């Protein structure tokens, strides 16, 4: 029972600008891809194994505490300096890492922060005037911040109840947002309006992520069936279920096939796309999943959290439990892997945020 | 793969149109408790109208009044409360839940309403080579209504169980503290919940090697406990 | 409801959590009250707390999620206040329950099971 309905031009200059910035992108991260599988087995699997021991070796240093209150997503900033938590209070604190100083925490929100997220041009090709952040909580806020402001720039006021995360096309231009309208939007940040209201879920919709090549969205939301769009075309490219509890968290992979999406029922699943199959549905932890991020650039390796005190690093493929990246003394809500692939943090319920690393 | 198909769909295919696709169901009573005071009035009114209609039934005529309460008069009233004895023996003797109603009630009891999804227990045992443990445990995934397998193997035995939530902490706390083991050791490798149920009943399915142990469980698309458990089996004995 | 009230107990998890609240007051391992629900918080003999989202104004109970948060105790807002006082055996309204421990009661599978139920509402 799929119903069309007309959208502003708007959204149809958005759409064609997403369709030429992803196509150059999609090819050339498809000759890449190539390129590395006409290399030889011998490197990549001993390329993989130096991986795989590194990976075996990380270690916990640097936890520090956010807040008084439990913190509720990391996000690591473009050249992985930065780290952008979210505390349960207003504050959106900002340290720096792998030192873990404080700078310039962000207030301006009052109810639980959700995600916030850095640009993805954000220290590599965005000014710290211009708008760096985006953060969203649990009434119907999400505002954009600088990294020199300390009290934000131009909120976004199209949201009525609880938005749970936030997530930035690869672009930039466009800040994708689930929202609890059972829907989620999509802002733009060139026309500064809200050019898309994608609602295709029974109930609320909790993650989006964005494909790496910038063409594809993916969500999932309390509905426990994700949904796989085009930005172009509108259009749920792959719907996926299996799942029967609430998807906590989507990520695409670098190479454009796998989507992880970690759901309420304690499960991940490594769903395909040129197959539109759930290849591997990992037994991934005790609780339920929230966070699930592939590496970077690579994008060898999977990393889910849990609300069991762990996160683990399953290999990518072939899903075997590299390291349970365990220590934290409560629920682990939210992650990110830095973008050269040499850091990974997890906040917690237990106040903290830390960093795993190479030892 | 030359281009993936979404960029082939397109490359024209779109215009200014967003849509509401396929919607899909996502895969509620409550009970009514009372102040002890309230207790006691709901209790004392239904026994009001109870003596009520008796008094009504003796009003009525249908039968004379109940027993009201030297050898030969508390002889009388020993036969008469022999009788009131026997009349309370008698209303325990009906409505006793006469051999199979004690069944069915320990059925519906223990067997859960799974739709609504199934939790799954992942358990893998050193060695349970033991009859009486591998009894133990198929008796009681049997009787608490769990489905599953295990599959037995070197070092790694797959313990998967399936049934409702209440079924789940009762294998828990029978396959972690009650069952007593010894180097032999149970742990819980996973504690999930799938959409519905896979297995068939407990049976213990057995190959010496990993290949065809993996080829049971793809059978049934499950495979992912046996890599799963296989993996942290191998990193704990590397570890 | 009021969107603070977080986590918000859905009807499965509100008619179990009244049938646990129930059985706590039968075991007189209830306190009821906002205010005993703050002195068992602060004793620490709180196994967790539930709470009314048609307390109006919440205010007077969403101290609790804080204290629930410094000693690491399990939160939950049920629907209203009525039925969470009639599940306390009282015909009045109670806002803030708290189930709490005691020396190996039957009630600890229970209140472990509902335990890790409501720490996933939290999410």
């Amino acid at each position: 029972q799929t119903w069309y309905h007309e959208g502003p031009n708007s959204l149809k200059v958005a759409r064609l600008w997403i369709a030429n910035y992803s196509l150059p992108r999609a090819m050339k991260r498809l000759e890449e891809a190539r390129l590395h599988k006409e290399i030889p087995e011998t490197t990549r699997t001993s390329q993989m194994q130096e991986l795989h021991k590194s990976l075996r070796s990380l270690n916990n240093f640097c936890s520090q505490i956010g807040d008084d209150r439990p913190i509720s997503y990391c996000h690591f900033s473009p050249n992985s300096k930065m780290l952008a938590t979210a505390c349960w209070s207003g504050l959106c604190k900002l340290w720096s890492v792998p030192d873990c100083n404080l700078l310039h925490t962000l207030r301006g929100h009052n109810t639980n922060v959700g995600a916030i997220v850095f640009h993805p041009k954000s220290t590599v090709s965005l000014d710290p005037k211009d708008v760096n952040l985006a953060s969203c909580a649990a009434d119907g806020s999400v505002k954009l911040w600088s990294l020199d402001s300390d009290e934000p720039v131009a909120d976004i006021e199209g949201h009525t109840v609880r938005v749970a995360r936030v997530m930035w096309h690869p672009s930039g231009r466009f800040l994708g947002t689930t929202c609890y309208d059972r829907s989620w939007r999509l802002w733009d940040l060139e026309a500064q309006e809200e050019i898309l209201h994608q609602e295709g879920h029974s109930m609320g919709v909790y993650d989006i992520a964005f494909h790496q090549d910038g063409s594809l969205a993916g969500t999932g939301g309390l509905d426990a069936f994700g949904r796989v769009w085009d930005l172009r075309t509108g259009r749920c490219i792959m719907f996926l279920e299996g799942h029967l509890k609430e998807i906590y968290g989507i990520n695409f992979s670098p190479n454009g096939y796998h989507i992880a999406t970690g759901s309420g029922d304690n499960t991940c699943k490594v769903w395909d796309l040129r197959q539109r199959r759930c290849v591997y549905t990992i037994p991934a932890h005790q609780n339920l999943v929230t966070g699930v991020k592939f590496e970077p650039i690579h994008g060898n390796f999977l990393l889910t959290g849990a609300y069991d005190n762990t996160a683990k690093i399953w290999t990518h493929p072939g899903w075997s439990p590299l390291k349970t990246l365990a220590g934290h003394e409560g629920k682990v809500m939210g992650l990110d892997i830095s973008s050269d692939g040499q850091l990974i943090a997890t906040c917690s319920y237990d106040r903290t945020f830390k960093l795993w690393m190479a030892e | 793969p030359e281009i993936e198909w979404w960029d082939s769909y397109i490359i024209f295919g779109i215009t200014n149109l967003v849509e509401h696709p396929a919607q899909l169901n996502p895969p509620v009573t409550l009970g009514v408790y009372l102040t002890k005071k309230e207790q006691k009035k709901l209790r004392r009114q239904t026994r009001r109208e109870a003596q009520k209609e008796l008094q009504e039934k003796v009003r009525l005529g249908l039968m004379p009044p109940p027993e009201p309460k030297p050898t030969k008069v508390e002889a009388h009233v020993r036969a008469q409360m022999a009788k009131r004895q026997k009349a309370h023996e008698e209303a325990n003797a009906a409505r006793k839940l006469t051999a199979e109603q004690r069944k069915v009630k320990k059925i519906k009891k223990l067997k859960e309403d799974i739709s609504q999804g199934v939790h799954i227990s992942v358990y893998r045992v050193r060695n349970l080579s033991n009859p009486a443990k591998k009894f133990k445990i198929e008796a009681n995934a049997g009787q608490l209504y769990l489905t599953g397998v295990v599959v037995l193997h070197k070092d790694v035995n797959v313990v998967v169980v399936e049934g409702g939530p209440k079924a789940q902490k009762k294998f828990k706390r029978l396959m972690l503290h009650r069952i007593k083991w010894d180097t032999n050791k149970c742990v819980l490798v996973w504690e999930g919940t799938a959409k519905d149920r896979s297995f068939g009943e407990m049976k213990f399915k057995q190959c010496p090697t990993e290949n065809m142990a993996r080829e049971h469980f793809k059978k049934h698309g499950a495979e992912h406990y046996w890599d799963l458990a296989l993996s942290e089996s191998v990193l704990e004995s590397t570890d | 409801v009021n969107p603070k009230a977080y986590p918000l107990a859905d009807a499965h998890l509100t008619k179990k959590l009244l049938d646990l609240v129930q059985q706590s007051c039968n075991y007189k391992q209830l306190r009821k009250g906002a205010n005993e629900a703050t002195k068992t918080l602060n004793r620490g003999i709180s196994e967790f707390i539930v709470m009314a989202a048609d307390a109006e104004p919440l205010e007077i109970i969403l101290h609790l999620p804080l204290l629930c948060e410094d000693k690491n105790v399990p939160y939950v807002f049920v629907r209203s206040k009525q039925a969470l006082g009639r599940a306390c055996g009282v015909s009045r309204p109670v806002i803030a329950c708290s189930v709490t421990i005691k020396e190996g009661s039957q009630l600890k599978q229970q209140i472990q099971s509902i335990q890790q139920s409501i720490e996933r509402l939290l999410v």
